């Protein structure tokens, strides 16, 4: 839990705005339009946690 | 007294801070937007009274012609 | 400490719509559906109200006879959902209204079956 | 959660947790009161129109029956609530309420410390 | 007599369409095709009035039909196949859902 | 010294056009 | 194709040019026309880019949003300068350039 | 044309005041209760100091509505509406803005939790009602009361103590609609003839006796469920009885005069014809009702359902005096309606003040008060006096002058309805004694606290108005003579 | 279905229709009746209303 | 030569609009450089400017739309009534997508075709409106049909979404076959599709004894398409399936914008045409039938969109009452309802759209609303209390007219009809305020907060309900102008 949190609070102004945004494009999904459209959106390695802290 | 202007400028203070209470927003959360509600209002309210007026007068003219087809069946 | 959540704790079995069997844990007091909701067995979203008025049969369950002796008897609403949600509009004769049943210490080690999840999310 | 139960930490309306109180996992029904200094642990249940004692300890797993007033360490049944006393707690949620809305008034959406970011840069080329 | 049995040619094939409505509860196709019929039936109508009347307004329309008729089977045809692909079925049983 | 979003720019000119131009229009009509 | 411009409605105002051509109302255009086209214009220009930062097109978007309203624009501009001179709207500066030229 | 009247005090400003009220109320938050509470109260003071004025500069020797002014509608000025009071509906409006006030002061104590919502409420249910009391318009009178169930809808629903007050609200919602849409096609067959809904018109145009009784009948089934009468009475007890205390209090005290007053302001004086044909009719349902819901409200065992059920009998007498046509028989039919107003307002307050303590209104429950609560015992004593028409109170006033009225008519109505002084009094008294009487019963009250200082400065005004009245009616009576005069004249001329 | 059931079925169809051509020769040969029909009922119907708009 | 198309100038922009936004839509939607990004309401903004600007365009160029009137005579015919009703249209357009938004973020509806399609079908209605032939009113009724069916289905994973697509398809080709048959049948019966011809051929005679039965059959078929269009009862019952299953967006725009365009037809086929009061009496008992069953079914619901769809069935049959008494005012009348009802139909989806962020379905998930919004509890029980037709707000003149033209065409049994439809309407409306404000649930449905888009029509639509009756002149007086454009 520690690794997690120290790299959360150790994030630049302009990375914490990146990551902002990241998080704003993925909160919703849309699969049948990216299916009709032939693609496949990917959570972004930023925005996923390690699985050590992960309740599985 | 109570004119168009007034009336029109009130509604508009009134619909922004409507809008800002429907959203759960402090009444006086953007008041420049409340500045704009109000002259929007005074406009829409002052042309409302003048479309109003333009519409009576062209209904007058429509129900003349009414008036005078229908009149025509006694001749 | 005198009063402990375990004194409401009432044991469990659901048996999903694949057949494999669960032991699940609900409190007495509180509705077969939220138990079946604690780990998902019934999604939650599809049913948020224990209300008969917001009850389209998500939460309906199918129960062996010996263990619908011990439950009050369906109501003519409850039936009338029943009906109406079937897709044959045929009453299932062993169909409750998980909103409706509400656990007590009498229930312990009952048998319940989770039947095919209907759609509910209505555009 | 050792009862099995989810273990999320649900503070339902018009709950008020005194100050210094520490909260795990448990799950606190509506209109509750919980007093200063007071401890839940993992998996424990206050249950409504229920109170708790400043300084009370509910250990894992316990519970506080409805209707009733709690304290102690570790928590024991003190009485039974009165109707008005139930009807009591909504109303201070609601005052602790209005308390909070004149510091939300305090507060602008944004705050002017960019401004002071920027002369404490400027100032160092 | 010609007229007469223009028309009811055109009638039969509109009855028939009527029929294959009433008669077909548990095949949606067939409905869809019932309706098809219907329409020919009524383009035919407009066919054979413009002939009768020696007018050419009655042709116009049966080109502009014959237009909204290959649109309207384009669309229906899609709708049945996303709702098949959904249920994985076209039993009228697993499309009663919305009801009362 | 000069911002350089050059779309910006343009939207930005675009916006004063729109403000000047509804004044204009209120004035001459 | 035989054509006819007589409208259903009478004009109320006089009649400077009953059909004029297209560059003759272009260049019947006022300041007032102008000033309506570039409103237009730069409205839906700020649209577009307003409108597309979110999907990341705020460029192309402002090109999309400006030819809508160069389009809206120059329509509104000719109807206008058209019923000024076919006489469907007052037109005191059409008839000014007609008595005098 | 335009018809603005010269006094500087007017029909509008009342009518403004609670409403500059209520747009005031709906901007201040509801954290500044002390602000809130202060606002309501002032308002409705001033309201009823503005209705007070109304009445110093009354004219008691015209038959002509006064302080009349117009309102336009439309710049085609075909569809005009006009504003006027007379010697029938004055007094309306002081008691209206009397009561009000009496409503925000009952949820003092309880207005943290109230709030806004609260005394706005009860700020628009008095400018609609008072403006319902000054219509000249068949119109606008439909409009403004139709208008009035929402707001008693959400007080009843919203404040109402128990979950009975769904099913209570409902039937008064519906009633009340169906009513009123019966009087909307009375109104709508009016026009069709006149071309207008003007009172002042409509008092000067013959109607033919078969539309007389046809437009009778429509304007009846309006004002009587409004009355109520027999058999559409049965709202009324639930919805009373449901209600808050301060809804109660508007419901029993304002809302059930305006049927009684839709029979004085429309339906005697427009159809004359039609109301002799049905006055045997009108005698034998106002006698039946008296009899029977006075012997059920005997049988009643809930606080409120008796005093609840008091009011049918009551407002039935008014009828039988009203449709005596004559001087006794009106004027005592307004008086009996006003001083039921006060009657009925305070001893909803009484078995409220009960209620809010100990939160029952069974009265097997109660019982010895009298040694524990001598100031309440000695109020509710006056005020049950007063229910059973003692002379001296107000009430008896009113009853008395409808039994001269009904007598020199039918002497069997008012054998009848004399009926109710025996009646009456057995209830009343057996409430008292059961309540106040008798011993303390700790097992189910222990605990009591008689009036506060708020609680008896709520009664201290209807002691005054009942004794007011009860000695010296000639004040009210001597602005009401000339109107009830030309109201009894109307439609003969010998 | 086996051609041969297509083909009585056809020949079926063609004296149903064969019968129906008859019908409109029916229906064209009563036409001088309905009008005769249609003009006496007229007639008694203006007579019926004559007689009553006197009064 | 270009100025004969002055007559046409708004539909030839919207359009080429629409052209546009398709392919902008399409060329950056499949964009690998900018990620594909959704484009619903980048599209949705450019054609709300598209829309705004059309109504500019048909506004300001009032004559300029009666040019050249000899020269598209056979095409289509434009004067004030289809002006008025155009805008109207455009308007009520505008507003529903307005409404969309949040729709497309937050739940993520990319699809940008949906607005186009959404401005193809009000291309259709504005040629509804302005058609003066069956050709034309058939082949723009068809335009606008395919697109509602296409949007109906959009949610094409879901079962709902599909089988309401399904539902309208079949039901909406038949009878569409049914009116085709009607236009053909008067077509062979007088030789005629103008309307013009049809009006001289038909005027004078009605039912004279020697009655042409193929026009009699041909009305009745036409009717029977019309009937189905507007949801009139027994040609209804499509309408509660496809509303509720359908996306909320789409049901929007179906209970408001198809009525207007349909109205201004049916007032132009029939009542500038001629015939036996045999289409009024149609018209009559469909309008009774309505009432009946859309009170009695609305009282059955338990959801809020059913609730709706079932009160708009009502409040069709209260319209259509106007219609039948074939008078001036009874036009004036519908004009007015239809006006008043689009209103109030909008302030109602604003408030069910902006619910829809938390996924409202029942109408028990509207307990204790009066507690976590107390503005908006009140906002939706001024709607309700409007519908009711309770004084003195805006929902009130449709129920003054039915009772005043049943009172004065001399209906006794449609005063008792509507009577009592109008006590259980209040009944099943004051419902939903009863939930809202007297009911304590156990547990609560805390609402997100509504975007500024609909806060802001909500605002406009709650002050409209609640003081129209103020002034109500322009609307009065409009209506009046619009039910004599079409005599004379
Ligand atoms: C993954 C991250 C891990 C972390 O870092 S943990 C984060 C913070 N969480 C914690 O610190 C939880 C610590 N757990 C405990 O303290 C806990 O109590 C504890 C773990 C001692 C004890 O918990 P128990 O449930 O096991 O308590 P007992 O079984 O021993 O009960 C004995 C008795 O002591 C009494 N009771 C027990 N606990 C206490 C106390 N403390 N005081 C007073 N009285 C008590 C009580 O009367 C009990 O009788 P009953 O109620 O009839 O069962
Ligand atoms: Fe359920």
């Amino acid at each position: 839990l520690a690794q997690i949190h120290a790299s959360e609070n150790s994030k630049s102004f302009e990375q914490i705005e990146v990551e902002r945004a990241l998080r704003k494009k993925y909160a919703r999904k849309d699969e049948d339009y990216d299916s009709m459209l032939g693609i496949t959106r990917e959570t972004p390695p930023e925005l996923i946690l390690p699985d050590n802290v992960l309740p599985g | 007294p109570i004119s168009a202007t007034m009336v029109g400028a009130l509604l508009g203070l009134g619909t922004q801070m409507y809008s800002n209470a429907l959203r759960k927003l402090p009444y006086m959360r953007h008041p420049w937007e409340h500045v704009v509600g109000m002259g929007l209002g005074a406009v829409f309210a002052n042309q409302l009274v003048k479309w109003d007026v333009k519409l009576k007068e062209d209904l007058d003219v429509m129900l003349a012609k009414a008036r005078a087809a229908n009149e025509r069946r006694y001749f | 400490g005198s009063k402990k959540v375990s004194d409401r704790i009432v044991k469990l079995s659901a048996i999903d719509p694949d057949g494999y069997k669960q032991d699940i844990i609900g409190l007495s007091g509180q509705t077969l559906l939220r138990a079946l909701t604690h780990t998902g067995l019934i999604d939650p979203a599809s049913h948020r109200l224990d209300d008969i008025e917001a009850c389209s049969a998500e939460c309906e369950v199918q129960i062996a006879e010996e263990w619908l002796e011990k439950l009050p008897p369906r109501t003519y609403d409850e039936e009338y959902v029943l009906k109406r949600s079937s897709r044959s509009r045929i009453l299932n004769k062993h169909s409750r209204l998980g909103c409706q049943v509400v656990l007590t210490q009498e229930l312990q080690g009952m048998v319940v079956a989770v039947p095919e999840a209907k759609p509910w999310d209505i555009p | 959660s050792p009862t099995g139960l989810p273990a999320q930490t649900l503070i339902d309306r018009y709950v008020t947790v005194g100050a210094y109180s520490l909260l795990r996992s448990c799950t606190i029904e509506p209109e509750c009161i919980i007093g200063q200094h007071s401890i839940l642990m993992e998996g424990s249940l206050v249950e409504t129109r229920s109170i708790l004692e400043a300084g009370s300890v509910l250990p894992p797993g316990r519970r506080i029956p409805s209707g009733e007033l709690w304290g102690g360490n570790p928590a024991r049944f003190i009485r039974t609530l009165t109707n008005e006393e139930t009807l009591e707690i909504p109303k201070l949620a609601v005052a602790i309420n209005h308390l909070s809305g004149d510091y939300f008034s305090e507060f602008l959406p944004y705050s002017t410390i960019y401004l002071e970011v920027e002369k404490f840069k400027k100032s160092l080329g | 007599m010609d007229l007469i049995k223009y028309f009811t040619f055109s009638m039969i094939i509109f009855i028939l369409g009527i029929w294959g409505i009433l008669l077909n509860r548990r095949n949606i196709l067939i409905m869809l095709m019932s309706i098809e019929l219907m329409l020919l039936a009524v383009n035919l109508n407009f066919l054979v009035f413009s002939v009768s009347l020696d007018d050419m307004m009655g042709q116009v329309f049966a080109l502009l039909v014959l237009t909204v008729a290959a649109a309207e089977s384009a669309i229906g045809l899609a709708i049945f196949v996303i709702t098949f692909r959904v249920r994985g079925t076209i039993a009228v049983e697993f499309i009663n859902s919305i009801q009362g | 010294k000069v911002s350089e979003d050059k779309n910006r720019n343009y939207a930005v000119v675009a916006g004063v056009v729109a403000i000047v131009g509804s004044i204009g229009w209120y004035l001459k009509a | 194709m035989n054509t006819d411009i007589t409208a259903l409605e009478k004009a109320q105002y006089p009649v400077v040019d009953r059909n004029p051509a297209f560059t003759k109302v272009v260049g019947n255009f006022s300041t007032l026309d102008y000033l309506r086209f570039s409103t237009i214009t730069g409205i839906s220009v700020t649209v577009g880019y307003l409108s597309g930062i979110k999907p990341g097109i705020k460029g192309p978007s402002m090109v999309t949003g400006g030819l809508i309203g160069l389009m809206g624009g120059f329509m509104y501009a000719y109807q206008n300068s058209a019923g000024r001179l076919m006489g469907f709207f007052p037109n005191d500066g059409e008839v000014a350039s007609y008595q005098k030229r | 044309l335009e018809h603005f009247c010269e006094c500087y005090f007017n029909l509008s400003g009342l009518i403004l005041c609670p409403v500059l009220g209520s747009i005031i109320l709906l901007f201040i938050p509801n954290s500044r209760i002390r602000l809130i509470r202060l606002i309501g109260l002032c308002a409705s003071l001033i309201t009823f100091l503005y209705s007070l004025v109304l009445w110093i500069q009354f004219d008691s020797s015209t038959a002509k509505f006064q302080f009349v002014e117009s309102l336009r509608w439309l710049p085609y000025e075909n569809i005009n509406f006009y504003l006027g009071i007379d010697g029938i509906s004055l007094f309306f409006v002081i008691l209206t803005t009397f009561l009000i006030p009496i409503c925000i002061l009952v949820g003092w104590s309880g207005m943290r939790s109230y709030g806004k919502e609260y005394i706005i409420a009860f700020l628009i249910c008095e400018f609609l009602m008072i403006a319902v009391f000054c219509m000249l318009d068949l119109l606008l009178f439909y409009v403004f009361f139709e208008s009035v169930l929402i707001p008693m809808f959400i007080i009843i629903g919203v404040w109402g103590s128990r979950q009975r007050k769904i099913k209570a609200a409902y039937q008064f919602f519906l009633y009340t609609l169906l009513g009123s849409l019966f009087m909307l096609l009375a109104i709508l067959l009016i026009l069709f003839q006149t071309g207008t809904t003007d009172l002042q018109i409509l008092l000067t145009t013959e109607f033919s006796e078969r539309r007389q009784i046809f437009l009778w009948i429509a304007f009846f089934a309006s004002f009587a469920v409004k009355v109520p009468m027999v058999p559409v009475h049965i709202w009324l007890p639930e919805a009373h009885v449901e209600a808050p205390t301060a809804g109660s209090v508007i419901l029993a005290g304002i809302l059930l005069k305006f049927g009684t007053y839709g029979f004085l302001r429309f339906s005697i004086p427009m159809f004359p014809e039609a109301t002799l044909c049905f006055t045997p009719f009108i005698y034998t349902l106002s006698a039946i009702a008296i009899i029977y819901t006075s012997l059920t409200t005997l049988r009643q065992i809930d606080l409120k359902k008796i005093i609840a059920y008091s009011s049918v009998a009551h407002m039935n007498l008014v009828t039988i005096g009203m449709f005596s046509l004559n001087i006794q028989g009106i004027g005592g039919s307004i008086l009996l309606m006003l001083s039921h107003g006060l009657v009925s307002s305070a001893l909803f307050l009484c078995v409220g003040v009960l209620y809010d303590r100990h939160k029952t209104r069974l009265v097997r429950y109660y019982g010895g008060l009298v040694s524990t609560m001598p100031n309440f015992s000695t109020i509710f004593f006056f005020f049950t006096l007063a229910n059973m028409s003692l002379p001296g109170t107000s009430s008896f006033i009113g009853e008395f002058l409808i039994l001269v009225g009904a007598f020199q008519r039918n002497s069997l109505v008012a054998t009848l309805a004399a009926l109710g002084m025996i009646l009456g009094a057995a209830y009343s008294l057996w409430l008292y004694n059961r309540v106040v009487s008798g011993n303390l019963k700790p097992d189910f009250l222990h605990k009591f606290s008689d009036l506060n200082g708020r609680e008896v400065f709520i009664f201290i005004p209807f002691l005054v108005g009942l004794v007011w009245m009860g000695v010296y009616p000639k004040v009210f009576l001597d602005c009401m003579h000339t109107s009830v005069s030309n109201l009894v004249q109307h439609g003969k001329f010998h | 279905v086996k051609v041969l059931t297509y083909f009585g079925m056809t020949l079926a169809a063609f004296a149903f229709w064969q019968s129906m051509d008859k019908v409109h020769v029916w229906i064209a040969l009563h036409q001088d009746e309905k009008q005769e029909r249609m003009e006496k009922e007229a007639e008694v119907r203006r007579v019926r209303a004559e007689l009553l708009r006197k009064a | 030569m270009f100025n004969l198309f002055l007559a046409v100038f708004p539909e030839i922009f919207i359009i080429n609009a629409t052209f546009i936004l398709l392919i902008h839509g399409v060329v950056f939607s499949t964009s690998k450089k900018y990620d594909y990004p959704p484009l619903a309401s980048n599209v949705g903004w450019l054609g709300l400017l598209s829309v705004l600007i059309t109504l500019l365009l048909l506004a300001a160029g009032a004559p300029l739309l009666t040019i050249a009137h000899l020269f598209w005579n056979n095409l289509f015919r434009r004067d004030n009534f289809t002006y008025f009703c155009q805008i109207f249209l455009l308007l009520s357009t505008a507003g529903t997508i307005s409404m969309c938004f949040d729709f497309f973020d937050q739940e993520r509806f990319d699809a940008f075709e949906f607005i186009v399609l959404i401005l193809l079908s009000t291309c259709g209605m504005l040629f509804m409106i302005s058609a003066y032939d069956l050709i034309a009113m058939y082949l723009a009724i068809e335009l606008q049909s395919l697109c509602f069916y296409v949007i109906a289905a959009s949610k094409r994973k879901s079962e709902f979404s599909t089988e309401a697509g399904l539902k309208y398809l079949i039901l909406g080709a038949f009878s569409s076959g049914i009116l085709l048959f009607g236009c053909s049948m008067i077509y062979g019966s007088t030789g005629a599709t103008h309307f013009d011809q049809l009006a001289k051929i038909l005027t004078g005679y009605e039912i004279t004894g020697a009655r042409s039965s193929g026009i009699f059959m041909g009305i009745l078929f036409i009717a029977v398409g019309f009937l189905f269009k507007i949801t009139a009862v027994p040609f209804h019952m499509w309408a509660p399936d496809i509303y509720e299953g359908s996306p909320t967006p789409v049901t929007a725009f179906l209970s408001i914008a198809p009525k207007i365009s349909i109205f201004a037809n049916i007032l132009r086929v029939f009542i500038y045409g001629s015939y036996g009061a045999t289409l009024q009496q149609i018209f009559f008992f469909c309008s009774i039938a309505s009432m009946i069953l859309g009170a009695l079914a609305a009282m059955a619901q338990t959801k809020v969109k059913r609730l709706l769809a079932y009160s708009s069935i009502g409040h069709v049959g209260y319209i259509c009452i106007g219609f039948s008494c074939g008078t001036i005012e009874g036009i004036q009348s519908l004009l007015i309802g239809i006006f008043i009802y689009a209103l109030m139909t909008m302030d109602a989806f604003a408030i069910v759209l902006a619910l829809r962020q938390t996924r409202v379905k029942y109408i028990a998930d509207l307990g204790a609303l009066a507690k976590t919004n107390p503005i908006l509890a009140i906002t939706f029980s001024i709607t309700m209390f409007s519908y009711a037709g309770i004084p003195p707000l805006a929902g009130f003149c449709s129920k003054f007219y039915l009772f005043f033209a049943a009172l004065g065409c001399g209906a006794y049994f449609l005063a008792l009809v509507g009577v009592v439809t109008s006590v259980i309407g209040c009944f099943y409306y004051i419902r939903l305020v009863k939930r809202m404000f007297f009911d304590t649930p156990r547990t609560w449905i805390l609402y997100e907060p509504m975007d500024r888009n609909k806060s802001l029509l909500l605002a406009m639509t709650s002050f409209f309900i609640t003081l129209f009756l103020l002034y109500p002149s322009p609307l009065f007086s409009v209506t009046h102008q619009m039910a004599l454009s079409l005599y004379l």
